[PDB]
C-alpha cells in the first residue's frame, strides 16, 4: 500500500525523520515542567517517520525499564546479565 | 528489533527497467555532451547515464512502493554528486519506516 | 547489605522466593570397537581385572 | 537522519539538555551510549595497556 | 521547581550564547584563535560553554 | 623569558615571533607561471608600476609570480622585503627577485632565472620556493602560544 | 536459509556441473533419518535432539548423460522444517514449544 | 646403498626438517610440520614459551 | 508455575484465591485492582503474588502423559 | 558465483608539495603498478585528450587537469595498444616473446582479471576505461580537498553474511570437491558411484565444529561461526 | 589555466619558446602541429583555493530534504525561499560561511560579512 517502506544506511543519507508523528507535523501560532526537554517539527522536508524510537533497541536493552533515565553503561552492563538470569527458557 | 538483513534480488528486471526509462549506455557516454548527467550504477557497475534523475527517481520509488521493484532494493540519489545508486545485494542490513 | 551485598527475608525464602530447579543430562554409548566386540549397559563386579 | 545538514547546534552534537531524572530524547540517548560505548572500550584497552605495564 | 526553572532558563542562556557564536562565524566576523583553524576555535568557545552551563 | 623580562608581553611576543616557524608555503595564496618575454616590460598590467620602480635607483623570459595573503602576513608580521630578502639569500645570484610593496592592492613576487629546457626549471624553484625555504623562526617549533603563568 | 535452499542451491549445482555428465534440477526432501535395523522415516526435531541425530534432509539431482548427492542440515521453523506448517496443537502433540 | 647422490640430499634436508621442527616448530617462513590431525605439533621451544611454559 | 500457597512477603495464604480470582476478572468483568480486593489482598506484597502471577502449568499440561 | 576477490588500488605517486605527482594501478597477476595512460591505451583510448575525458568530465575544471599533465607524460613512451598490452605483459613475467605470449597475457589479465565485476566478456572495453576513469575522478577529487576521505566504518557500505550466504559457501567448496571425486571416476573408468558422504559429512562437520572451513585441515579457517544455543532464559535465546 | 589539444592527433599540447619573435607556441609531440599560445599563463598552483567551494549546484538542489532552509531574502528575486551549505571545499582551515541557494531565481548568496563576493 505504500504506506511504509525499507530503509538501509545508504538509503538512510538521502532521507530526512521525524522521530514522533504528532510531536513533529504541524507547526506554531502550559508546557509540563516534569517532562523531559524535546527539539523541534521545523523541518517542512520530512520524508519518513520512525515507527517508535524505543525500536532503536534490541531484544536485551529492551527488557530495561526505563533506559533512558539510566547512566549508558548501566544498560549496557544489564544486556550482559539478562544472559545470566534464569526462569522458564521454554514450556516444554 | 525491527531490523532486517536483505536476502539478494535479481539486478536484471532493474537494468531492463532502467534503459526503457532513460538510461543512455556507458557505451554511448559523450562527456563533452551530457556534462550535468547523473551516472546510474546497479551493484556497483556504472550502466550508464540519465539526463533527467529526478522523474527516473519518481518512477523507481513509487514502483518499489507499489512492490513492482522488490522492498529490500535500496535505491539513493545524491543530486550534489550527481549520482544514482542502486543496491539488488545481499547481506544489508535494513529498517522499517 | 555494604558493598553490593544484600540481606534477603530467609521467612520468605522458606515461603519459596528466588527458589530454582537445575537439571543435569549424563549420556553413554554402546561403541562398537572393531566387529561382534560391543561395550555392555550393566551393573558390573569385581571380576579378574 | 533526524537532523537537516550542517547543523553544528547543541541539540546536534550531542549535549544532553536533560537530567537522568528527566529521562533522555531518543537522540540524547544514542549519543550518549556513543560516548559511553568510548568508555567500555578505553577501560578494555586500559585494563590490558595497564597489566604489561605492571609486569615489566 | 523554582530550581527547576532557574537550570531550564541556564542552559536556555548558554544555548543561546552558542547560536550567537555559531551565527557570528557563519557571518566569517569570528577571528580564529592562535594557532587554531576558524572551526578549531568555533567548537573550542562551544563546548566550553556547553561544559559551563552543566557545571552551573 | 630572561629574568628581568617576565612581566613584559611585548618581550614574549618578540621571542614568539623569534622561534615560530613560518614557511613562505604559508604566506603564498598562488603561484604562477607566464611568458613575459620583456624583462623591461610586462604582459601582467598589474606588474606594470612595480617593474618601472624596481628599474630606477640578459634574463629568463620565463616569469614565475607569486601572490601573497595580506591577512596570513599579517598574523605572522611580516613585510615584502622581508619575505624577498629571504627568497633572495635562498637562490644568490641565480634568480632574478622583484616584489609589490606592502601598500600596492596585490601582494606579488616577480622571479626570472639567470644566464634549451627552460620552463621545467622554474616548476623545480617553485617546489623548492613553497615546500624548501624557512622565512622566520626554528624548525620544528611549529605553534607556539603565550601563557601568563 | 529459505532463500539459500529455493534459489541459490540450484544456481551451485548449475554453474561449472557438466563434465568429459550435467547436473539438473536438485530435490530437497523433509527432514529424514536413514537407521539400520529398519530404513528410512521421517525425523521430527525433539526425537533429533533427543536420539542425536542431525535435522538434515536428503539432496537430489537429475544426472544427464534421481541421484542422491548428500543431506542438508535444515534451519527450524524454515520453508522445509515440519513445524513451520505446524499448528500450535500440533507443536505440544510434536512435543516441541509452541514459543 | 646405491646412492643416486641427488636423492640423498633429499633424505638429508628431510632429517635436517625433522631434528630442526623437533625442537622449534614454529620457523620463520616455512611451512608448520603438522601432525596427522593437521594439529601444528609441539616444538619443545613453544614447551617453555612463557605465559604458560615451565617458566612463566 | 501453580498460583503459590501464601504470601512470600506476609506468609497471608494466596493459595485458594487464584480459580476465584479469575472468575472476579472474568465472569464478573471486573479490574484486577478491584478484583484482588475483593478477595481481600489488602497489602502490595499479597497483590503482587496473584496480580504478576503466570500459571505456566496450563502450557505444560497441554502436552501428551 | 565463482568467489574470486581481485582487488584493485588506483595510486597517487608523490605527497603534497613533490614534484611528479604520477597515478599508478594495482593490476592482479601484474608484479609492477602500471601507470593509468598506458592502461587507457591497452584498453583502446589512444589520444591523450580521450583519455582526460574518460577521467575529467568537466573542461573548465583545470585544477583537475593540471594534475593529470604528469600522467599524460608518464604514458607518452608508450603510443598504442599493443605497445600497451606488451608493456603490461612483460611486468607479468614468463619471457614470453612476444605476440601470441606477451600481448595475449595482457589481453587476458584485462578482460578476466582487471575489474572482474562489470563483464568478464570480451568487448567491454568501453566499460572498463570509464570505470577507471571514475576511479581516478573520485582519487583527484579527494586529492583537491573537494570529498571527503570514505568512512571505512560507515555500515551501509558492510554486509552480514547470515545462514544462508555461508551455507552457500559451503556447499560450493563441497560439491566442487565432489565434481573433482567424479572427474576420477571417470578418468579410472578404463571401460553412479558418486561419494554422497562428502556432502553430508561436510557441511555437518562445520556447523558442529563452528570451524567454516573443509574438513579437520580447517586452519586457517573461521572459527566461532556456528554456536551451540543459549538457554538460560527465553530472552536470552 | 586553459587546455588545449592538438587537433589531427588530439594529443596535449606542450610549450615552446619562437625565440626569433619573442613568442609562445604549443607544440604537438606526436605530430608536427604547432600553435600560438592565447595566454602567456601556463602553470598555476593555488595554494589557498576557493574552487570547489559551490560544488553541486544542480537545479535540483531544492528537491534534497536533508537540505536546510532559510528565510533570507534573495539579492537578486528578492524570494524568501532558500537552501544553504558552507563548506563542498573539504578543506580543514575552511570559514563556516553559508552557500544560499535561491527556489526562483536560482543565484547563489554567501552569508559573508567580512568579505564581499560575487559568485
Ligand atoms: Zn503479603
Ligand atoms: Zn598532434
Ligand atoms: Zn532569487
Amino acid at each position: 500500500e505504500g504506506l511504509v517502506e525499507y530503509i538501509d544506511a545508504e538509503e538512510e543519507e538521502s532521507i530526512l525523520i521525524a522521530m514522533q508523528p504528532e510531536d513533529l507535523e504541524p507547526a506554531e501560532a502550559d508546557v509540563d515542567p516534569a517532562k523531559r526537554i524535546r527539539v523541534s517539527h521545523h523541518a517542512t522536508t520530512f520524508t519518513h517517520c520512525e515507527i517508535h524510537p524505543s525500536m532503536i533497541l534490541g531484544v536485551a536493552a529492551s527488557i530495561i525499564p526505563f533506559p533512558d533515565h539510566n547512566q549508558s553503561p548501566r544498560n549496557t552492563y544489564q544486556s550482559a546479565m539478562g544472559k545470566q538470569a534464569m526462569g522458564v527458557f521454554l514450556t516444554n | 528489533l525491527m531490523s532486517c538483513i536483505s536476502v539478494g534480488t535479481d539486478p536484471m528486471p532493474i537494468i531492463t527497467f532502467l534503459s526503457e526509462w532513460g538510461m543512455e549506455p556507458l557505451e554511448d557516454y559523450v562527456p563533452h555532451q551530457s556534462p550535468d548527467a547523473t551516472r546510474v550504477f546497479v551493484n556497483g557497475v556504472w550502466h550508464g547515464v540519465h539526463r533527467n534523475p529526478a522523474r527516473l527517481m519518481e518512477t523507481l520509488r513509487t514502483l518499489r512502493r507499489k512492490g513492482d521493484i522488490n522492498p529490500e532494493v535500496s535505491m539513493i540519489r545524491d543530486i550534489r554528486e550527481k549520482e544514482l545508486k542502486i543496491f539488488t545485494d545481499a547481506g544489508r542490513v535494513y529498517r522499517p519506516l | 547489605n555494604q558493598e553490593d551485598s544484600m540481606i534477603m527475608n530467609q521467612s520468605s525464602i522458606d515461603r519459596g522466593l528466588f527458589r530454582s530447579l537445575f537439571f543435569r543430562s549424563y549420556m553413554d554409548q554402546e561403541k562398537k570397537y572393531g566387529m561382534s566386540i560391543t561395550e555392555t549397559f550393566e551393573k558390573p563386579q569385581r571380576t579378574n581385572t | 537522519p533526524h537532523f537537516s545538514k550542517d547543523d553544528y547546534s547543541p541539540e546536534s552534537k550531542g549535549f544532553v539538555e536533560n537530567s537522568y531524572l528527566r529521562g533522555l530524547t531518543p537522540q540524547e540517548f544514542f549519543f550518549h551510549a556513543m560516548g559511553g560505548r568510548e568508555g567500555l572500550i578505553d577501560t578494555a584497552v586500559k585494563t590490558a595497556e595497564t597489566g604489561y605495564i605492571q609486569r615489566r | 521547581g523554582p530550581t527547576m526553572r532557574e537550570i531550564t532558563e541556564t542552559i536556555a542562556e548558554a544555548k543561546k550564547k552558542v547560536l550567537d557564536v555559531t551565527k557570528e562565524a557563519q557571518a566569517n566576523l569570528l577571528t580564529a584563535k592562535h594557532g587554531m583553524t576558524l572551526r578549531e576555535s568555533f567548537e573550542d568557545n562551544v563546548v566550553r560553554f556547553l561544559n559551563e552551563a552543566r557545571d552551573k | 623569558l630572561e629574568p628581568g623580562h617576565a612581566a613584559d608581553q611585548e618581550q614574549a611576543k618578540l621571542i614568539r615571533s623569534a622561534i615560530e616557524h613560518t614557511t613562505l608555503k604559508s604566506v603564498t595564496i598562488a603561484s604562477e607561471i607566464y611568458y613575459d618575454p620583456d624583462p623591461r616590460s610586462t604582459v601582467i598590467p598589474e606588474d606594470e608600476e612595480i617593474i618601472q620602480l624596481h628599474f630606477s635607483l640578459q634574463q629568463s623570459p620565463w616569469l614565475l609570480r607569486l601572490e601573497l595573503d595580506r591577512a596570513a602576513m599579517n598574523d605572522k608580521d611580516l613585510t615584502m622585503g622581508q619575505v624577498g630578502e629571504r627568497i633572495k639569500q635562498t637562490f644568490k645570484n641565480d634568480l632574478f627577485v622583484i616584489w609589490s610593496e606592502d601598500n600596492d592592492e596585490k601582494l606579488i613576487i616577480r622571479c626570472r632565472v639567470v644566464r634549451a629546457e627552460e620552463d621545467h626549471m622554474l616548476k623545480k624553484i617553485e617546489n623548492t620556493m613553497l615546500e624548501n625555504i624557512t622565512l622566520r623562526g626554528v624548525e620544528n617549533i611549529e605553534r607556539v602560544v603565550m601563557m601568563k603563568y | 536459509f529459505n532463500q539459500f535452499v529455493d534459489y541459490t542451491l540450484q544456481d551451485i549445482i548449475c554453474e561449472d556441473s557438466t563434465l568429459i555428465i550435467s547436473f539438473g534440477k536438485i530435490y530437497v526432501t523433509k527432514p529424514m533419518v536413514n537407521e539400520s535395523d529398519g530404513v528410512t522415516h521421517a525425523l521430527y526435531p525433539q526425537e533429533a535432539r533427543l536420539r542425536n541425530l542431525t535435522y538434515s534432509s536428503g539432496l537430489f539431482v537429475d544426472v544427464k548423460k534421481k541421484v542422491f548427492i548428500g543431506r542438508l542440515p535444515i534451519m527450524l521453523r524454515s520453508k522445509n522444517c515440519y513445524l513451520s506448517e505446524a499448528t500450535e496443537s500440533d507443536l505440544y502433540k510434536l512435543k516441541e514449544c509452541p514459543f | 646403498n646405491g646412492a643416486p647422490h641427488h636423492a640423498i640430499e633429499e633424505a638429508e634436508s628431510l632429517l635436517q626438517f625433522h631434528v630442526a621442527t623437533y625442537m622449534d616448530n614454529d620457523i620463520a617462513g616455512q611451512p608448520q610440520a603438522l601432525q596427522k590431525s593437521g594439529r601444528p605439533v609441539k616444538s619443545i621451544r613453544a614447551r617453555l614459551k612463557g605465559k604458560e611454559g615451565r617458566i612463566r | 508455575m501453580i498460583v503459590p500457597v501464601r504470601c512470600f512477603s506476609c506468609g497471608k495464604v494466596v493459595g485458594d484465591k487464584w480459580e476465584s480470582y479469575l472468575n472476579l476478572l472474568q465472569e464478573d468483568e471486573l479490574d484486577e485492582g478491584t478484583a484482588l480486593s475483593r478477595l481481600g489482598l489488602k497489602r502490595y506484597c499479597c497483590r503482587r503474588m496473584i496480580l504478576t502471577h503466570v500459571d505456566l502449568i496450563e502450557k505444560f499440561l497441554r502436552y501428551n502423559p | 558465483g565463482s568467489r574470486f576477490i581481485s582487488t584493485l588500488q588506483v595510486k597517487l605517486y608523490g605527497r603534497e608539495g613533490s614534484s611528479a605527482r604520477t597515478i599508478k594501478a594495482t593490476l592482479p597477476y601484474i608484479k609492477q603498478d602500471i601507470p593509468i595512460v598506458i592502461i587507457f591505451r591497452a584498453l583502446g583510448i589512444i589520444p591523450d585528450g580521450e583519455i582526460l575525458e574518460h577521467i575529467c568530465y568537466d573542461v573548465n575544471d583545470w585544477q583537475m587537469l593540471e594534475m593529470l599533465k604528469p600522467c599524460v607524460e608518464d604514458g607518452f613512451v608508450i603510443q598504442d595498444r599493443e605497445t600497451a598490452l606488451d608493456f603490461i605483459g612483460r611486468r607479468g613475467t614468463a619471457l614470453g616473446i612476444k605476440k601470441e605470449k606477451r600481448i595475449q597475457y595482457a589481453k587476458d589479465i584485462l578482460q578476466k582479471e582487471f575489474l572482474p565485476h562489470i563483464t568478464q566478456l570480451e568487448g567491454f572495453e568501453s566499460r572498463k576505461a570509464f570505470f577507471l576513469g571514475y576511479m581516478i575522478n573520485r582519487l583527484l577529487l579527494c586529492a583537491l580537498d573537494r570529498k571527503d576521505q570514505d568512512d571505512r566504518d560507515h555500515f551501509g557500505k558492510k554486509r552480514l553474511d547470515l545462514a544462508g550466504p555461508l551455507l552457500a559457501q559451503l556447499f560450493k567448496t563441497l560439491f566442487k570437491k565432489l565434481t573433482k571425486d567424479i572427474f576420477r571416476y571417470m578418468q579410472r573408468t578404463v571401460e553412479l558411484a558418486i561419494n554422497a558422504k562428502t556432502i553430508t559429512s561436510g557441511l555437518k562437520y562445520a556447523l558442529a565444529t563452528g570451524n567454516w572451513g573443509e574438513q579437520k585441515k580447517a586452519m586457517s579457517s573461521r572459527a566461532g561461526v556456528s554456536q551451540v544455543l543459549n538457554r538460560y532464559t527465553y530472552s536470552s535465546t | 589555466t586553459t587546455f588545449r589539444f592538438c587537433r589531427d592527433c588530439n594529443n596535449m599540447l606542450y610549450p615552446r619558446e619562437d625565440k626569433e619573435n619573442n613568442r609562445l607556441l604549443f607544440e604537438c609531440r606526436t605530430c608536427s602541429y604547432v600553435e600560438e599560445a592565447g595566454s602567456p599563463l601556463v602553470y598555476r598552483h593555488e595554494l589557498i583555493t576557493n574552487i570547489g567551494e559551490t560544488a553541486g549546484v544542480v537545479q535540483d538542489i531544492g528537491s534534497d530534504p536533508t537540505l536546510p532552509r532559510s528565510d533570507r531574502e534573495c539579492p537578486k528575486c528578492h524570494s524568501r525561499e532558500n537552501v544553504f551549505f558552507q563548506s563542498q571545499q573539504r578543506r580543514k582551515d575552511t570559514s563556516m560561511v553559508l552557500f544560499f541557494v535561491c527556489l526562483s531565481c536560482s543565484h547563489i548568496f554567501t552569508s559573508d560579512q567580512k568579505n564581499k563576493r560575487t559568485q
